[PDB]
């Protein structure tokens, strides 16, 4: 019976605020539908 | 088995099941309130993970020492106000403990209502400095 731990920073921009959670069904099941989108950070290289 | 919910202190946000046709399919949820008092919970046997994330925008936290970066920009074709011609400079330093860098990747979001000079990211490209351009969604990477 876990809350939520949520405090946002202090001098924020007003109205850009969300509160998302996440559930899976299986524990490597979140890394399936964004496959080609792991992380947002952009691609280039070979390693990349 | 699993059903989980997730309560606030006026009411009930969430009932989900998970069982076998529920495992490979992720649950999205999304608080109303962004400064509320809620309350997950999870019954049931078996193993389950939970996420929960928050985002928002913070104005440039330039106050600190970091990886030290000035960025700034000159016009050439000033025009009644708006200038159809921008000049872009940035100055790069680090400034760490470590031994030495690894490489490192530059982003600059476009000024509202503008876009990329091609020839330009091709002269930087050709020149020796930078050894990789992309431009997309509004924002430019340089890959130092
Ligand atoms: C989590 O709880 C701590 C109190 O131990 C609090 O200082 C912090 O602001 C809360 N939120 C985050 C994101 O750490
Ligand atoms: C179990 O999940 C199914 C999915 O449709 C649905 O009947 C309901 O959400 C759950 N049933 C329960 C908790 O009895
Ligand atoms: C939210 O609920 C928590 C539960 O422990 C408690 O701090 C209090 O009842 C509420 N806090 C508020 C409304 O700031
Ligand atoms: C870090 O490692 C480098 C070797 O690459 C060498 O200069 C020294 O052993 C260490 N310290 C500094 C300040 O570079």
């Amino acid at each position: 019976e876990m809350p939520i731990n949520l405090t946002l920073p202090e001098n924020i921009v007003q109205g850009s605020a969300s509160a998302f959670v996440t559930f899976v069904g299986d524990v490597l099941g979140l890394p399936l539908s964004n496959l080609q989108n792991l992380l947002q950070m952009p691609y280039g290289c070979g390693e990349q | 088995h699993h059903n989980v919910f997730l309560r606030s202190e006026y009411g009930d946000v969430g009932q989900l099941n998970l069982s076998e046709h529920n495992r490979l399919v992720v649950q999205r949820l999304q608080l109303p309130e962004v400064s509320g008092n809620y309350s997950i919970s999870i019954n049931g046997t078996g193993c389950c993970l939970v996420q929960s994330t928050i985002r928002y925008n913070i104005p440039v936290p330039k106050e600190n020492s970091a990886f030290y970066v000035a960025a700034d920009s000159v016009s050439k074709n000033c025009l009644n106000g708006v200038a159809y011609t921008i000049t872009i400079t940035v100055s790069v330093s680090y400034r760490g403990l470590r031994n030495e860098t690894n490489m490192v990747i530059i982003d600059i979001q476009m000024l509202s209502g503008y876009q990329a000079d091609y020839p330009s990211l091709r002269q930087l490209e050709n020149s020796q400095q930078v050894s990789k351009t992309e431009e997309q969604d509004n924002h430019v990477f340089l890959y130092l």
